[PDB]
């Protein structure tokens, strides 16, 4: 038809009327072949894959379990996402996604078109749980995914990614030169849960070619406790830094992060920015090693964690409009400061890190983690826990504003939107720190 | 507006 409709969840690659997930992708990368006899060999489709329209689109059905017993290789543009109509749409958001899960212990994909010069091409990854092969991992690099092509995910779970470097992705590839074939990845409302490796938990980029908005990380681990989740190998050759930053595409944002093993969160190189994440209840947080000072960290919350932050001896991260311990308020400007947390605060209004909320405590900033029904994605909700004519005095909420300044206030700004997709200054001027804003 | 155009990377990224 008009996409690339999979017709079965095993791992096939005969030659009949069914269609797999394997063949679906290797039709894409036959189609796009140099080799006009292996063109020709999939000008009637592959194996029985096919769609008249001729795009690169794969569809996979929902609640389905899509079996791999090892890693597919794309190796050219295409977009895999599960169907969308869904024949009363009233469910809860996140379900009903297709599921690709490893039967042996491989990795799932590895997106690369094996050639020098040629531009990296794209790839979108929408409403899937991707689910790696965990303690049975033989994985060395790129436990869930080998990048080294511009990928998009969205609406997905992220688990079961282990391997030495890189726990869900290995992202390849140098951006300093006159290289066009990097990797970038783009990881939006998703939940990456239940992954581990020795050196980038989450993430292993060669450089800072990562960008995580609007997502939940939770229940991860990074084995060397100097290592990062999020880990950038080499710094950009000052290839203008500053000009990474403002255009804030580099970082983390809107995000909860928690429950969070090792080493770091990420280490901040300039040209990274974080705004507006919740940072809580980790071993260790953010390291910051920016020497060039165009790395920005704003409206973000940096408490509750073993270690909230820590400094390689020549960095000038800016941090403002933070709420942070005395040890991350590197002070910054004086026009946009940051809220000290006071000491003997209570942070989460419960017992536990997660659950039932006491909605009486007169204390405690936070709600316990929560999924709401109506979401994919879990918070801390914020509480407010002063008066209106006192709500000057409190902690999180109404204490970021939109700068639109160009300079360092400028990286203070609030960000549009919040981890729901909730506009933030849409109906006021203000935001409120974290990746929450408080809606009631 | 940084790495090169994209179908699906933001605006700010491309």
């Amino acid at each position: 038809g008009a996409d690339i409709e999979v017709t079965t969840t095993i791992d096939e690659d005969v030659d009949n009327t069914v269609c797999s997930l394997r063949e679906a992708v290797e039709l894409i990368n036959k189609r796009n072949s140099s080799d006009s006899t292996v063109v020709a060999s999939v000008k009637d489709g592959y194996h029985g894959c096919g769609n008249k329209d001729a795009s690169s689109n794969i569809i996979l059905q929902r609640d389905k379990e899509y079996t791999l017993n090892s890693r597919i290789t794309i190796t050219a543009p295409l977009t895999i996402s599960t169907a969308k109509n869904d024949s009363v749409d009233t469910d809860q958001p996140g379900s009903h996604n297709a599921t690709i899960k490893m039967a042996g212990t491989d990795q799932l994909f590895k997106i690369d078109d094996e050639s020098v010069e040629k531009a990296s091409f794209s790839v979108l990854l929408s409403d899937l749980n991707l689910q790696g092969a965990g303690a049975n991992s033989k994985v060395l690099t790129g436990g869930l995914i080998l990048n080294h092509e511009k990928l998009t995910i969205q609406n997905s779970r992220l688990t079961g990614g282990y391997a030495n470097q890189g726990g869900v992705i290995y992202n390849q590839g140098f951006a300093s030169k006159s290289d066009r074939t990097f990797g970038f990845v783009y990881i939006v409302n998703s939940l990456i849960q239940n992954n581990k490796a020795a050196q980038g938990g989450v993430i292993y980029s060669e450089q800072p070619l990562f960008l995580i908005t609007q997502s939940v990380i939770r229940d991860n681990e990074v084995s060397n406790t100097s290592g990062s989740l999020f880990f950038s190998q080499d710094s950009f050759d000052d290839e203008s830094t500053g000009e990474y930053v403002v255009q804030r595409a580099i970082g983390l944002s809107n995000s909860t992060v928690f429950h969070n093993k090792g080493g770091f969160i990420t280490n901040v190189r300039d040209g990274m920015f974080v705004n507006n994440i919740t940072m809580i209840k980790n071993d260790k947080g953010l390291f910051l090693e920016a020497p060039q000072g165009n790395a920005s960290i704003s409206n973000s919350i940096l408490v509750g964690n073993t270690i909230n932050c820590q400094a390689n001896s020549t960095d000038k991260a800016i941090i403002q409009s933070n709420l942070v311990t005395t040890e991350c308020n590197r002070n910054a400007s004086v026009k946009v400061p940051n809220i000290l947390y006071p000491a003997n605060q209570k942070l989460i209004a419960g017992s536990t890190d997660e659950g039932v909320c006491d909605v009486a405590s007169k204390d405690g900033l936070l709600c316990p983690f929560n999924t709401p029904k109506d979401s994919f994605l879990g918070f801390f909700k914020p509480r407010l826990l002063e008066s209106y004519n006192t709500l000057a005095d409190s902690l999180i909420i109404n204490k970021g504003r939109l700068y639109s300044d160009g300079t360092s206030v400028g990286l203070a700004s609030c960000e549009t939107l919040d981890q729901r997709g909730k506009r933030r200054t849409g109906y006021d001027e203000l935001c409120d720190l974290g990746a929450i804003e408080y809606i009631g | 507006k940084l790495f090169g155009p994209d179908p699906y990377l933001p605006e700010n990224v491309q």
